[PDB]
């Protein structure tokens, strides 16, 4: 039971890290969005990140 | 004017695509309106060398 309790703690432990990880609202680690692309050439061309849920 | 670089008054973008082809529409309204002034300095020139051999 001591090792469960152990086991359950940890696992909310990361479920609120991984939670949390945030910024301007958007994110890329909590699986809410597939990719972000951001600017990168000044006619509209994209750099492409892909979302690594964790 | 707006109209005369196809702008066409009361043109915006609602979404992060039309922004996107926003950005081509304003560089040809840009390359227009420098062709178009280019031509007036032309022009204001040709009335200054006029104004100098009437005289």
């Amino acid at each position: 039971n001591a090792l469960k309790s152990d086991f359950d703690s940890l696992r909310d432990q990361i479920e609120k890290a991984a939670t949390s990880a945030k910024f301007n609202g958007v994110s890329i680690a909590d699986g809410s969005t597939t990719k972000l692309t951001f600017l990168a050439n000044s006619d509209g061309s994209g750099f492409t990140v892909n979302a690594k849920t964790i | 004017s707006l109209a005369g670089i196809g702008l066409t008054t009361t043109s915006t973008f609602t979404t992060a695509a039309a922004a996107k082809t926003m950005i081509g529409t304003i560089d040809t309204a840009l390359q227009t309106a420098t062709n178009k002034l280019a031509s007036l300095g032309t022009s204001s020139v040709g009335l200054d060398t006029h104004l100098t051999f009437v005289g």
